[PDB]
RNA sequence: UUUUAUUCAUAUAAUUAAUAGGAUAAUAUUUGUAGUUUUUGAUACCAUGAUAAGGAUUAUAAAUUGAAAGUGUUAAUAUCAUAAUCAAAAUUUAUUAUUUAUAUUAAAUAUGUAUGUGUAGAUAAAAUAAGA
């Protein structure tokens, strides 16, 4: 029931001894443990689903905090949580690249070393070949979409495109 | 870390090394067979954290 | 009793067809036997349905004998007769169980579920604290202090 | 389903030597003689009073099988003896009467054949 | 083995090991120390100690059959059911007596739970490198974990690596054995080794240890004999596995041996219908696949540290099999020096720290990182003599002169070195603040304090606010500012500003216990207490300066207030400028509504108010019902009683023990889980069915 | 790594991740190995020192082995010195149970509630005064009953503000 | 109902029977006004007021 | 197949095809490569 | 072992109150704690209905915490004692030893050489003998000495 | 049923001649029946 | 289609009903009333003008006292909180839209 | 007060009952008068600030 | 003259080209590497693969606890190898298997409307550790 927890000093004791509260304070000082003052004494809930050998999910360790009102916002969770640095998140952020052959080496450097020139993508090559076939067949209906229109609107001096037909 | 469609394509092709099991079971893993996803979750947590002394 | 909500009713054939799960559950049958014994009456129908259920459950695994060898003219009719006779015995046991449960409720001042009849003191189906303000099947309006069926003391 | 609806919520150990000023007398479960007398009274007086198998006597085994089986079930604890005496109705794996019925039917079939021959 | 099946071979082994289990042997190792639980708990159960005798009916039937019917009743084992053969009677016919203490196993639930939890917990608490002879006991232990996509791949890799390490270890242990034999033939005792042996001030016989070369050589010879035996055991266990019969998994048969490990299997469950049909169709089109990884563990227990062997085992990753990886675990003996200088043993401070020093973010605010800086230098004061300095520093004159022997005499002011083992060493940044009185500018104050002007300004704080642009205005405001607090770096400790001036006598401490605790003489204590010879007369007894073992004021590794004042100096200046007397965090009638205003640190169930007469029924009677009761309360003991156990709630705080009645739990203000479950360590891995693993290690992976 | 996280750019950060994941260092020390005479001539840890050490390390000690697992810093080179420092702090605090009995840890002893034989005297304490008061309380009870049908103990002896 | 049950638990003269043997009216039946005498009272409360069944 | 090329390192098809090493084999080292010692830089 | 239930029944179609079937959140289940999770009346899922009362995980955790509270109270009711700190000098020989912490060693035994094998952490000591140490200053006559029946006495139970 | 099978096997191991009655009564005969595994489709 | 509890892919599917009198504070607001106001109530840097305040900002007295126009995004192009009042104080903007 | 632990402790004094016009016959609130008009406050911001 | 169930909830908003290494290494400011501008299929089209539905039959008797789930095609759909003018953040937008009467909102914003004697037509499912 409701009561006030009593403390007796070793000097006041008929025979001196090291009090368990003093030992707890020493252990907290040694291990830098935060003593929670507002922890109720009537909430010593054992995680039976992980501590009772009579259960299938027995593990020998409490896997739950047994607090319904527990979330990531509270400073206790913030202090006792784990940062995601160097975790599976960090592994994924560098490994799950859409193009696999870009985490090992740069495409331009690999091409300039193994080959002599930087190769385009397979899709780009297919588009170029299809453009070649279309130009051979019809050579009409194509646009002139470019990045910079300066060189097309103001062609260099001495530039004369030969007509087709 | 791929969608279901991509995973299914890579499994039907020869692009991922996976081992087919029964579609309506728990698999080879004893943690899965002895509690399921939550039990394997707890076992992963125990291996990662709840085995050190944490001085 | 502790169950006081609205309840649906099922044909006795359904509960009889339910084998050693609800109808032939040994714990429930032992409770019914205790109810009969504490009232000091024989449990003949309960024992009859008990032996019937034991015989049925023992050989439920075994495959039926070839029906071609059996004569449809006589053997099938005999089997139907035996099945109906067993079903009637189980019906009698079911009715006896319900009757004695009502009687023990009335003796022990146990308030039944809604729309449940206890002969002698309700006679029309006691209803109390129901989702519907009016009494079902009677359309009688219900007060908030639903009904004091028994005397106050004890 | 709860046989302990009216049981006390104590969960407290009790030592009569340290918790009473009277002389403690320790009482154990029934031995073989008391258990046999208790069970014989229950079964036979119940059958005579009309609270037993009665016409369905052949559905249950003989007294020796009942005494043996109930003793194992209860451990010769008097409350367990009473409970298993009631629970005998739902015994499933007692084949004594079934075997006897087949044997006696076989005996009478042979006897009729001998009479005919 | 033809004798038993798998379960027979397991339970017979359990019975055999329990038949010689000894609790003393359980130290050192981990789960191997736990005996056969079924027999251990049934032995620990008191009810099993009393075994009822054979019943009266049993003994009477047996006596009637034997002494009356002349037919001894046969036991079921000895009686023969076979009608065609006379099988020989087994030796266990009726010789084995019946005892509840041994069989069948009956235990208690609390003991079973405690045993199971302890066995699960104590797995990594195994001391691998011991002095035991045989399979166990060595100097260094190497665990090579080989990981592969396929089980047969990792198995064959394990076999190859085991044979390679067998050859390499045989070579290395052979050369070490040659060296050990050559040392055992003859050797010279190292003078450094002899000096190391002769280093204890007091030996195991109350004095100096006069160790000579004969004794040191004898100890070395014993160590070398043990090493030779271990090397021979390693070589013999390595020379066993010929191709005809090889048992690589047996530690006795093969070295190094290999042990199995549970594979890492992770099922992926995904939909396989490319068509975006209904949810039911998608769920029906669900397939399970899994990612597998198989591991094998190779254990090399060498009786010595071998750098060459470490190199040869590290370099196996270059010639591992195809698609196979390896990781290395090293467990080697090391020597750790624990000196009583940086981590001394002394009395607890006179004013002990409370729970307020152990708060959230307190580790970075009011706790230093151990060890605390203890001053080794000392400035000799005027008038202090050679013996007076030693007495002041709580050290011997011989130790002091050994520390400072280059100085024949100590002048009025000199910088000497205190002995390292002194018990009265001061601590840097003494708690007493330093005050400068100017009667003058900031530059002059900084020059006289030997501190930077910026640090002086930020430590003073209010002086900066008072002083205007001109140094003349600063000097004018110096009258209002009066004394200036020196920066924390300039504070100096004192021989009496660190240790307690008075000591607390216990209830049963005489004039000898206090002297023993303070390491002072009784006559000195009596002289410093003005000749009073009665401990009971005074509640506090002053400690003389002659005490070798004094009590400090506060904890040495405690951050002073000025340290964090420098951290948040500008907040102090701003609050002084703005005159923020208080900041009310709660509204007027906050306590009026007990459920609306809940702090993020508030918890449930709420603690009701304390009543001064609800401790026990005697107090309740003496207070309210029959107040004429003579007995005030129950005879509480003089020692501490912990109501909430095994909890250690802060003393003096009103708290309630866990409730015993269901009504209290049901009707008390306790919420339910309405949102997602959050775990501090399972914030990663997302949720179940989204379990994340950075590394596909085995689930039952044992860390070194 | 030797499979696909070598000889390329990602190898560096993969190796750094592996080292950070394996930064844990476990230091094991036996209490039997600690129980030896020190240089001063006394036993380094006595029975009381061992008990205090076990209390200080609630779960860090086990099977007679003191195990400290340090993950404090990203590298084992700093984890080892952090573990040694913390072990030295723990040993310094545990050796304190040698300066006197006041540092000896107390034994948590399960003390029973008073037995039934002792509780039986709760009725008989102050028996004579209780009976003397009961006589006049009966007098008051009958005096009140002379005018009232039902008499509460509040009238007789219970006090309500 | 809530403070009544809490008072019955606090007084303790009834003991632990409040939740084990004592029976209590349902929520919306025990939230009725003082004098109703009709089971058709919870449906006659004000509907324009959004108060989660608190009149 | 497709604009995205297959990864020859983790693809079981290319790993266990006729032109590479199957998983039902001894899985030993293919060849003891030595580059830095034959010609260092 | 235990006979009651620990897991919340699964979510299916609406369970009608009949033979061998009970409504999922009837007042009988969990004593009366299904009241918290009960969503009274027919519910239109489009607008009416709280999500957590239907989520199978949150309700399972609520059932688990309720069962944990029940286990805690039933365990604490077994306590007929309290823990008192003794200065280690006045305890008997069976307590003057290095008692390991909980879950840090095998279950220890009190003086096995004295034919006593009971668990040491579950030993409970009465005050009739500990009054001398607990209350030295009080003295007088508190908790009068516990009378112990003489086993070797011809009483009625010995068939005298 | 599992307990009965275990006890029957233990009896057969202890007394070999008890094998015939238990085997004829089908006490050592294991049934491979198994409850359906988890599947989101159902 | 089913999705993990309290992780619905739709973010604006939450229909804030009419405010409930009995709680009126432990619903669609901060779990504790001793917490600071969210960042939307304040100005981080030197902006050039806010198009419309987000619906997560709590309502304060200064909204009705200053008189400056406030607007949020809803099913129409924009909704301005015309005719400011003092009854809606301590509540976020999402509770006064009825989408 | 919320109905969780303390609801019977609510009193009509907490209810303003002056910023709205209520039905004198039934008791329901008919209309609400303007509140921001001539609002009286000692300090719109907390006193300690500025 | 045989058994079981079925009220199901979000849905569009605007811009996507390159390689470059650091302490304990016998030396590189390469510290800090500097040459605009001729191209164009999906911000909205790739038709081809998987899936859905889904079946087959030999095991005598003794022994043994054993010796026991398998798919075409027709269909619809779709994000892949194949044919340039445009959906993914500002979501109302209606998308099958839900908690019904002793106690009911505390931690990321987490549902105020259908009590009515459980009363239609159609639809789906299984002989699988259960007990036709």
């Amino acid at each position: 029931g409701v009561h006030r927890v009593g403390y007796t000093h070793p000097s006041t004791l008929p025979v001196p001894c090291a009090q368990r509260w003093d030992l707890r304070l020493a252990r907290a000082r040694i291990f830098q443990e935060y003593i929670e003052e507002k922890a109720p004494g009537a909430w010593q809930l054992e995680d039976e689903r992980s501590m009772s050998p009579e259960f299938k999910t027995f593990t020998g360790y409490p896997m739950r905090d047994m607090r319904p009102g527990y979330g990531q916002n509270l400073p206790d969770y913030i202090m006792k949580k784990r940062l995601p640095n160097n975790t599976h998140y960090e592994l994924f952020a560098r490994r799950d690249i859409p193009n696999e052959d870009n985490a090992m080496y740069g495409k331009y450097l690999y091409d300039m070393t193994v080959h002599g020139t930087s190769l385009p993508s397979t899709y780009r090559m297919h588009k170029d070949i299809n453009k070649a076939q279309r130009n051979d067949r019809k050579l009409s209906g194509n646009r002139f979409k470019v990045l910079c229109s300066s060189g097309a609107k103001n062609p260099p001096s001495g530039w004369e495109p030969i007509p087709d037909a | 870390n791929v969608s279901y469609w991509t995973m299914n394509k890579m499994v039907r092709g020869g692009n991922l090394l996976v081992h087919r099991v029964h579609y309506t079971g728990w698999g080879t893993d004893s943690h899965l067979k002895k509690g399921g996803w939550e039990h394997r979750w707890n076992k992963v947590l125990q291996r990662n954290v709840l085995q050190y002394s944490r001085i | 009793n502790t169950f006081l909500t609205s309840s649906v009713a099922t044909p006795p054939i359904s509960v009889i067809r339910t084998g050693p799960k609800w109808w032939a559950h040994p714990e429930r049958m032992v409770r019914q036997k205790l109810m009969y014994f504490t009232l000091g009456v024989d449990q003949l129908p309960l024992r009859r349905t008990a032996v019937i259920q034991r015989d049925l459950q023992r050989f439920h695994m075994c495959k039926p004998p070839p029906r071609v060898g059996d004569s449809t003219g006589y053997k099938r009719s005999r089997a139907a007769q035996l099945n109906t006779w067993y079903r009637r015995i189980q019906y009698q046991e079911y009715h006896m169980q319900h009757l004695f449960t009502r009687h023990v409720w009335g003796l022990l001042r146990v308030y039944p579920g809604n729309t449940t009849k206890i002969q002698g003191k309700a006679d029309d189906g006691y209803v109390g604290y129901d989702s519907v303000p009016f009494h079902r099947y009677n359309r009688a309006p219900l007060p908030f202090p639903a009904r004091e069926l028994y005397e106050r003391r004890k | 389903t709860d046989r302990f609806a009216n049981s006390l919520d104590e969960y407290a150990p009790y030592d009569p030597e340290k918790d009473s000023h009277f002389h403690p007398i320790q009482i154990g479960n029934f031995d073989e003689y008391e258990y046999r007398s208790f069970l014989r009274f229950l079964i036979n007086s119940g059958e005579l009073a009309g609270l037993g198998w009665g016409p369905l006597w052949h559905a249950s085994s003989d007294f020796e099988r009942k005494l043996y089986k109930i003793g194992f079930l209860s451990g010769r604890n008097p409350q367990g003896v009473v409970d298993h005496y009631h629970q005998e109705l739902v015994w499933r794996y007692d084949y004594q009467r079934t075997r006897q019925k087949q044997y006696l039917l076989k005996r009478r079939m042979e006897g009729m054949s001998r009479g005919a021959s | 083995f033809n004798e038993f099946d798998a379960k027979g071979r397991e339970y017979v082994q359990y019975m055999r090991e329990f038949a010689r289990f000894d609790p003393r042997k359980s130290r050192g190792n981990g789960q191997k120390g736990f005996p056969f639980r079924d027999a251990y708990l049934t032995k620990m159960n008191e009810a099993n100690q009393k075994t009822p005798p054979p019943t009266l009916e049993t003994i009477m039937d047996r006596a009637v059959r034997e002494h009356h019917q002349h037919a001894r009743i046969l036991s079921p084992l000895e009686v023969q059911r076979d009608v065609g053969r006379l099988e020989p009677i087994p030796s266990y016919a009726g010789k084995i007596n019946a005892d509840r203490s041994v069989f069948p196993f009956q235990w208690k639930t609390e003991d079973w739970y405690e045993y199971e939890v302890a066995k699960v917990r104590n797995r990594r608490f195994v001391f691998e490198n011991t002095e035991e002879d045989g399979i166990r006991g060595s100097e260094v232990t190497y665990k090579i974990v080989l990981e592969g996509f396929w089980d047969h791949h990792v198995m064959k890799l394990a076999e190859d690596v085991c044979m390679f390490l067998k050859d390499v270890g045989r070579q290395i242990v052979e050369e070490k054995l040659v060296a050990v034999r050559r040392l055992l033939q003859g050797g010279a005792v190292d003078p450094e080794l002899l000096a190391a042996f002769n280093c204890a001030r007091a030996g195991p016989f109350g004095g100096l240890d006069e160790y000579d070369k004969e004794e040191v050589a004898n100890f070395l010879r014993s160590d070398l004999r043990r090493l030779e035996e271990q090397c021979l055991s390693v070589i013999n266990r390595c020379n066993v596995p010929v191709p005809g019969a090889t048992n690589i998994y047996d530690p006795h048969t093969s070295w190094p041996h290999v042990e199995k490990l549970e594979p890492w299997v992770r099922m992926a469950e995904f939909w396989t219908s490319s068509s975006d049909t209904s949810f039911t169709e998608l769920e029906m089109s669900t397939a399970h696949y899994e990612f597998r990884k198989f591991f094998r563990v190779i254990i090399c227990k060498l009786p010595f540290q071998s750098t060459e062997f470490e190199k040869r085992m590290y370099d196996i990753r270059h010639w591992l099999h195809r698609q196979t990886s390896c990781e290395f675990h090293t467990i080697y003996r090391r020597n750790v020096i624990h000196d009583s200088a940086v981590f001394p043993t002394e009395h607890d401070p006179a004013t002990p720290t409370t729970h307020e020093h152990h708060r959230m973010f307190s580790f970075a605010l009011d706790w230093q990182s151990a060890p605390v800086n203890r001053l080794s230098t000392d400035t000799v004061h005027e008038g202090e003599s050679w013996d007076a300095v030693a007495q002041r520093l709580g050290c011997s004159v011989g130790e002091l002169k050994d520390a400072n022997a280059e100085r024949e005499t100590i002048e009025a002011g000199v910088v000497i070195n205190v002995p390292v083992t002194a018990t009265r060493r001061l601590t840097s940044f003494g708690a007493t603040p330093l005050v400068l009185p100017l009667k003058r500018t900031w530059e002059e104050a900084a020059a006289i304090l030997d501190c930077t002007v910026e640090e002086l300004q930020q430590c003073n704080g209010h002086a900066a606010l008072t002083y205007q642009k001109k140094e003349s205005e600063a000097g004018e405001f110096d009258s209002s500012v009066t004394e200036l607090v020196a920066p924390l770096s300039c504070w100096t400790s004192t021989s009496e500003s660190e240790f307690s001036p008075v000591e607390r006598v216990h209830a049963n401490d005489t004039l000898v216990a206090i002297a023993r605790r303070l390491q002072c003489s009784e006559e000195a204590l009596r002289a410093v207490n003005d000749g009073i010879t009665d401990v009971s007369g005074l509640d506090f007894v002053r400690v003389p300066p002659e005490a070798r073992r004094p009590r400090r004021l506060v904890e040495p590794q405690l951050r002073p207030q000025a340290a964090t004042d420098a951290l948040l100096a500008r907040t102090i200046a701003e609050e002084e400028t703005f005159k923020l007397k208080s900041i009310p965090h709660l509204p007027q009638n906050a306590e009026r509504f007990p459920h609306e205003y809940h702090t993020p640190t508030s918890r449930f169930p709420p603690t009701p108010s304390e009543t001064p007469a609800t401790q026990d029924w005697m107090a309740y009677t003496a207070k309210y019902l029959d107040k004429q009761f003579t007995i005030s309360a129950e005879p509480a003991p003089v020692y501490n009683v912990n109501k909430l156990w095994p909890m250690q709630q802060i003393p003096g705080k009103v708290d309630q023990t866990p409730f015993e009645e269901d009504q209290t739990w049901l009707l008390h203000s306790i919420p339910v889980q309405q949102l997602e479950m959050h775990h501090h360590e399972k914030d990663l891995q997302d949720l179940p069915f989204i379990n994340h693993e950075q590394f596909p290690r085995s689930l039952e992976w044992n860390a070194p | 790594d030797n499979l696909q996280y070598k000889r390329y750019d990602w190898q560096g950060w993969y190796q750094r991740m592996l080292d950070v994941h394996n930064r844990n260092v476990s230091l094991r020390c036996r209490i039997c190995d600690l129980q030896r005479l020190d240089g001063n001539g006394v036993q380094f840890v006595d029975m009381q020192t061992e008990r205090r050490l076990r209390i200080l390390a609630q779960h860090r000690v086990g099977m007679g082995v003191l195990k400290l697992d340090a993950d404090k810093y990203e590298d084992q080179a700093d984890n080892v010195t952090f573990g040694t420092t913390k072990l030295s702090e723990l040993l310094a605090d545990a050796r304190k149970a040698q300066l006197g009995e006041e540092y000896w840890p107390s034994v948590e002893l399960k003390v029973r509630k008073p037995s039934g034989q002792s509780k039986a005297h709760y009725s008989l304490i102050d028996n004579e005064r209780i009976e003397k008061r009961s006589g006049e309380l009966y007098e008051k009870y009958r005096d009140a009953k002379k005018r009232s049908l039902f008499v509460t103990p509040m009238e007789t002896w219970l006090e309500v503000k | 109902h809530r403070p009544v049950k809490r008072l019955f638990c606090n007084i303790g003269l009834m003991g632990p029977q409040i939740t084990t043997k004592a029976r209590w009216k349902p929520y919306r039946f025990a939230t009725n006004p003082a004098g109703t005498s009709k089971a058709e009272r919870m449906y006659q409360r004000d509907k324009t007021v959004y108060t989660h069944g608190h009149n | 197949v497709g604009y995205t090329p297959v990864n020859p390192d983790t693809s079981p098809m290319v790993a266990y095809s006729q032109y590479h090493w199957h998983y039902n084999l001894p899985q030993g080292m293919e060849r003891p490569h030595s580059v830095n010692r034959t010609f260092a830089a | 072992v235990s006979t009651g239930e620990f897991d919340h029944p699964p979510f299916q179609f609406r369970q009608r109150h009949t033979f061998n079937t009970t409504p999922l959140h009837d007042a009988n289940r969990f004593g009366g704690r299904t009241a918290y999770l009960r969503e009274i009346g027919p519910v239109n899922i489009k607008k009416q209905g709280r999500r957590f009362k239907k989520d199978p995980r949150t309700v399972q955790f609520n059932v688990d915490v309720w069962c944990a509270q029940q286990t805690l109270r039933k365990r604490w009711k077994q306590r007929d004692w309290e823990v008192i700190e003794i200065p280690f000098r006045l305890v008997p020989r069976e307590q003057q030893r290095v008692i390991p912490e909980l879950y840090t060693d095998i279950p220890q035994m009190t003086d096995p050489a004295r034919n006593d094998f009971s668990n040491i952490r579950n030993k409970v000591y009465d005050r009739e003998e500990l009054q001398g140490v607990l209350f030295p200053a009080a003295g007088a006559m508190l908790y009068p000495p516990l009378q112990r029946v003489d086993k070797q006495a011809m009483t009625l139970d010995k068939y005298l | 049923f599992a307990l009965r099978m275990a006890v029957a096997n233990a009896l057969v191991k202890l007394i070999p001649l008890t094998r015939i009655p238990l085997k004829k009564s089908g006490l050592l005969s294991v049934d491979r029946r198994r409850e359906r595994g988890q599947f989101p489709g159902y | 289609r089913k999705y993990p509890f309290l992780r619905r892919p739709h973010i604006k599917n939450t229909h804030s009903m009419n405010p409930s009198a009995p709680y009126f504070w432990s619903f669609m607001t901060a779990k504790s009333q001793m917490a600071f106001l969210p960042e939307e109530n304040y100005i981080t840097g030197d902006w050039t003008g806010k198009f419309f305040v987000s619906k997560r900002q709590v309502y304060t007295l200064q909204h009705a006292t200053s008189g400056a126009k406030v607007r949020v995004k809803s099913f129409p192009s924009i909704f301005e909180f015309n005719s400011p009042s003092r009854w809606n104080i301590g509540k976020e903007m999402n509770t006064l839209t009825k989408p | 007060n919320r109905p969780e632990v303390a609801m019977h402790r609510n009193t009509v004094g907490l209810l303003p009952a002056h910023m709205w016009e209520t039905d004198k016959k039934t008791g329901k609130v008919k209309s609400v008068k303007d509140s921001v008009r001539d609002y009286q406050t000692k300090t719109p911001y907390p006193k300690w600030v500025q």
